[PDB]
Parts: structure tokens; C-alpha cells; sequence
């Protein structure tokens, strides 16, 4: 996976 | 409470707007499990988009947050936010004057460009590159540059199809810069990027050289840690997939001396990754290949053809038998690479169940052979036949009669019909 | 000759 959630 | 939180986003009024959406923001942060789906059904994410062009920048930034994380999900919530005619807003708002807004754009386009390759050409369509690689060059905020790196690897990123190239290389003289950041993260993030981009045809590698970071490149190669290092190496991997010129670019940084230590790093990875590095730069020209002669190489590769993993033994092979290609013009590599021990462990893979592997290792030993038949007409025997015969390789040259791929057996009869009569 | 992927 190459997403990021903010917190 | 969900249905108050939906009237608030649906109110004109510009502070039930933001404590609505801040709470939106909040649910949408969860860690385990945000609620995406339940706040897409609720039908806020074309506000959000609104929200986008407010004056209010605080708006703007709780909105783009939300956004951000539901554009974090699945394929088809992150088509929700696209559909709803996100991105260009985004684009617009990597200039807006409050840099929190900016930064959260980055965020937001990293993680919908981070999709599908063909999500990545959208926002690439969209105008994001240019806007973006100028936020790199002058923001001194870390963790924007963390950001901006990050998402800027995810434009790179992506082989079914990969970036249309003139539109992506504007961002390899960024990249040479990043490479020489004092952060470990943005360091991590730049050379996936570089191994992307270089990850192509010799005029995309020559691109990567002209930007001039090979040299920095090499020199990551020994950085502390394996999450710099293995990209760093990846990316020196393509470059020497170029012609010889190209890869003698790779030379002349000192890549050899690190390569050869990199053959004992502790991860398996970047030892098979070395041993794939030095396949192709003994792939090269005479010169080519006695500069990994003089770097002391070969020894570690010849054991490396016995020990660890099966895909390691894959490489290292590619990599002796490689060398073997001059024995025309400098036949004393061969005899050194015999006097190392090269065959026994090469014709052990003649039993190797990967077809192209014992191909490989047929050539090698055929290379091997010649060179004894050119010592043995100038003495009377081939005494590299001899070591093949009485260490059990002639025998399983035989066995490769029985191959059924046409160019195993055909070349195992050959070296039996010629050495072995 | 030399060989790709990666």
C-alpha cells in the first residue's frame, strides 16, 4: 500500500 | 452525532461548517477502521470539495484533511473523492498562501495519485508536478519536504503504464538534491523515486546520469541503513542495465569497492540485489569485466554459487558466467576464474530446475572449455575437460541431453560431441 | 546481453 492516513 | 454532523456541513454558516467537519476529520482519522464508506453514503464529500475554496483557510485544511483520508481507502472511495473534482482543486491549493493548506494538498495528491498508475496520470494531467516540485525546492518545513518527497515518489511510481516520460523528468534535477538530504526519510523516499525513473530504456538511464546523481547514489549505498541503501542500490542496478558507457559511469563513482561489501550485508535482498548489479557490469566490455577481477569479486560471488538462498545462486551464476564472455580477446580471466573454483559449483546448476539457469551455466562451462582447448593446441590435453570430467560436471553435461528446451540440449551435445568424444 | 526487470 502506497497511501498514508493522516493520524 | 452523524446526522448533526451532516447539517452542520450542509449549513452556510462558515463555524457549523468547520466544527461539523472537524468532526468528520476526527472520525476519519481513526486508526483502526475509519468509517470511509459511512461518511461517503452521508454525501459530504461534494462539500468538502466546496470547502476547498473557501476564504477560510481553516476550512479549507479540515476539509482537505477529510478528504485526504477517505482518499486513503479503497480504489473505489478514492474514485469518490476523483469523481467529485478533487484534484485540480488540490493543484490550485499547492499555492495557497497558508502552508498547512498546501501541505495537506501534497498529502491528499500523494495518497490518490498512490491509487492505480492510471490514478497517478490523472493528477499528472492535472497540472500537480510542476507546483509540486517547487514547494520542494523552497520549503524548509520538514515534514512538507517528508510530504512533497513522499507524494512525489508516487507520481513516479508505477509500471502498467509507466509516467509518459517527458511529463515525469522535470522532477530527476529535485531528485538530485533530495538525495543529499540530512533526512533519512526524505532520503528513503527520493531513491524509490530515482528507481522508478531509472527503471527503463538507456535514454531515461542517460537522463538519471545528466542530472548528475550517480555519485550520490553510490555513495548511499553505504548509508546506515538498509531502507536507504536498498533503493539506493535498485536504482545503481538500472543504471548499469544501460550500455557500457553508462555503466561505466557507475564504475568510476567507486561502485565495485561497495558492491562488494554490499555482498555481505545482512539482508538477503540487498546480497541478491548485488550479485544482479554486478551480473550486468559483467555483462560489459573486457575492461568491465577485469575491473570486477580487480576488485576482488569473484571470490565472493564463487561462494556466494554454493551459499544462501536458491535466487542467490541464481544471480551469482549470471554473474561468473558473464565474465566468462572474453575469452577471445583475454583469455586470462577465464584461467582466473577457474583458478577460483568457478566450475564445480557452475556445473552443479546444470541441475538447476530453472531452464534459463542451466542454459547459463552450459555457455560459462562451453567459455571454460575453449579456452583449455586453446592451452591444450598451444602445448597433450584439455584440462578443463579434465576437471569437468573427474568432478562429476561431464556427467551432468549429459544429463542435459535430456532437456526437451531446444537450446539445452543441442549445446550439451555439442560440448560432449567436442570434448568428451 | 544485459538484462532488465529490474
Amino acid at each position: 500500500s502506497s497511501k498514508r492516513q493522516r493520524r | 452525532d452523524l446526522p448533526k454532523m451532516v447539517e452542520g456541513v450542509f449549513s452556510s454558516e462558515i463555524d457549523k461548517q468547520i466544527q461539523a467537519t472537524t468532526k468528520f476529520r476526527k472520525l476519519l482519522s481513526k486508526e483502526r477502521n475509519p468509517p470511509i464508506e459511512e461518511v461517503i453514503k452521508t454525501g459530504v464529500v461534494g462539500r468538502f470539495v466546496e470547502f476547498l475554496r473557501s476564504p477560510h483557510t481553516l476550512v479549507q485544511f479540515e476539509a482537505a484533511w477529510a478528504l485526504t483520508n477517505i482518499a486513503s481507502g479503497s480504489a473505489t472511495q478514492t474514485q469518490v473523492v476523483i469523481e467529485a473534482g478533487a484534484v485540480p482543486i488540490f493543484v490550485e491549493l499547492l499555492g495557497s498562501p497558508e502552508p498547512d493548506v498546501r501541505e495537506q494538498a501534497v498529502w491528499a495528491l500523494g495518497n490518490i495519485a498512490g491509487d492505480s498508475p492510471q490514478c497517478r496520470d490523472y493528477v499528472l494531467s492535472c497540472g500537480a508536478l510542476r507546483p509540486l516540485l517547487t514547494l520542494l525546492g523552497d520549503s524548509r518545513k520538514l515534514s512538507m519536504l517528508r510530504n512533497a518527497t513522499w507524494t512525489l515518489s508516487n507520481f513516479c511510481r508505477g509500471k502498467t503504464p509507466q509516467p509518459d516520460w517527458n511529463t515525469i523528468a522535470p522532477a530527476l534535477p529535485v531528485l538530485a538534491k533530495l538525495v543529499y538530504s540530512l533526512d533519512d526519510e526524505v532520503l528513503i523516499d527520493a531513491c524509490w523515486a530515482i528507481s522508478y525513473l531509472s527503471d527503463g530504456s538507456n535514454d531515461k538511464i542517460q537522463a538519471v546520469i545528466e542530472a548528475g546523481i550517480p555519485r550520490r547514489l553510490v555513495e548511499l549505498l553505504m548509508h546506515a541503513s538498509t531502507s536507504v541503501q536498498t533503493p539506493a542500490l535498485r536504482s545503481v542496478g538500472n543504471i548499469v542495465t544501460g550500455d557500457d558507457v553508462q555503466t561505466q559511469v557507475i564504475i568510476n563513482c567507486g561502485a565495485l569497492p561497495c558492491l562488494l561489501s554490499l555482498l555481505s550485508s545482512n539482508k538477503d535482498g540487498i546480497r541478491k540485489e548485488a550479485c544482479w548489479t554486478i551480473s550486468n557490469i559483467t555483462a560489459g566490455n573486457s575492461a568491465q569485466i577485469q575491473s570486477v577481477i580487480d576488485a576482488n569479486i569473484i571470490p565472493p560471488l564463487i561462494h556466494l554459487l554454493s551459499h544462501a538462498d536458491l535466487k542467490t545462486r541464481k544471480e551469482a551464476c549470471w554473474a561468473i558466467s558473464n565474465a566468462t564472455s572474453g575469452g577471445l580477446q583475454k583469455p586470462d580471466q577465464i584461467r582466473y576464474l577457474v583458478a577460483q573454483g568457478c566450475i564445480k559449483p557452475l556445473c552443479d546448476l546444470l541441475a538447476c530446475p530453472d531452464n534459463k539457469i542451466i542454459q547459463v551455466a552450459l555457455d560459462g562451462l562451453e567459455n571454460i572449455l575453449k579456452v583449455g582447448e586453446l592451452d591444450k593446441n598451444a602445448a597433450s590435453i584439455n584440462r578443463y575437460a579434465l576437471f569437468i570430467e573427474e568432478c562429476g560436471g561431464m556427467e551432468k553435461i549429459h544429463d542435459c541431453q535430456t532437456n526437451a528446451n531446444e537450446e539445452i540440449y543441442m549445446k550439451a551435445y555439442n560440448i560432449i560431441e567436442k570434448y568428451f568424444s
